[PDB]
């Protein structure tokens, strides 16, 4: 599809929020979330999700889909950088390892298991 | 510098999240 939040405005607003949040949440890491087109699932809102570098991918992808409320009837899939992450990796360790021009990380979900 | 615009179309709200 394409960058929404890229589009419009990134560099400068990833800059000055990165600087903020690494000063008051220095344990969080900062994620960005869209739905990937064409699936039935929920939309998303544009919004910037701070989690604690603490938890891991497991628990950061059970609280997107409790957060949309993903019955048990669809599915619920992840995707970052083109990959499938670790369940068990660490949220601060993807950060560090997967850390962005802008220092923030991007992350696609879908309803379904093919894309096409 | 903070071209931090009144035209904002995409939103982006700050929300921590933890569980």
């Amino acid at each position: 599809m394409g960058w929404m939040f890229k589009e419009d405005h990134s560099l400068e607003h990833r800059c000055v929020e990165s600087a903020k949040i690494r000063a008051k949440y220095p344990d969080r890491v900062p994620v960005i979330v869209e739905k990937v087109s064409g699936s039935q699932i929920v939309d998303i809102d544009k919004r910037k999700y701070l989690v604690p570098s603490d938890i891991t991918v497991a628990q950061f992808m059970w609280i997107i889909r409790k957060r949309i409320q993903l019955p048990s009837e669809k599915a619920i899939f992840l995707f970052v950088d083109k990959t499938v992450p670790q369940s068990s990796l660490t949220m601060g360790q993807l950060y560090e390892k997967e850390k962005d021009e802008d220092g923030f990380l991007y992350v696609a979900y879908s309803g379904e298991n093919t894309f096409g | 510098g903070a071209m931090e615009i009144i035209h904002e179309d995409n939103e982006w709200g700050i929300e921590l999240v933890s569980e």
